[PDB]
């Protein structure tokens, strides 16, 4: 991603799923 | 199939809807190779920088690279929650 490995703790995203 | 993703959709949208639409569309796109880790994959890939993805998704050496890298990273956390 940048130099070799990235962070896994990185949150996903803001989906459109409520109910 | 038709009317593929375009930087315009994000250009005329807020910094919030970006990751939303982009990540939402990338979610399935990733499943093409990793229908299991597609979630975490799209998550990290969506974090780095959406803009970068809009330019990386337009290349095989890039797409496969990201997906592969991500999956490899999760190796530390968990693969399929079977450990």
């Amino acid at each position: 991603a940048f130099s070799r490995q990235l962070n896994v703790n990185a949150k996903p995203f803001v989906p459109n799923v409520h109910a | 199939g038709q009317e593929p993703l375009t930087a315009s959709m994000l250009a005329s949208a807020p910094p919030q809807e970006q990751k939303q639409m982009l990540g939402e569309r990338l979610f399935p796109l990733i499943q093409a190779m990793h229908p299991t880790l597609a979630g975490k994959i799209t998550g990290m890939l969506l974090e780095i920088d959406n803009s970068e993805l809009l330019h990386m998704l337009e290349s095989p050496e890039s797409l496969r690279s990201k997906v592969d890298e991500a999956v490899a990273v999760l190796q530390a956390h968990q693969a399929k929650e079977a450990a």
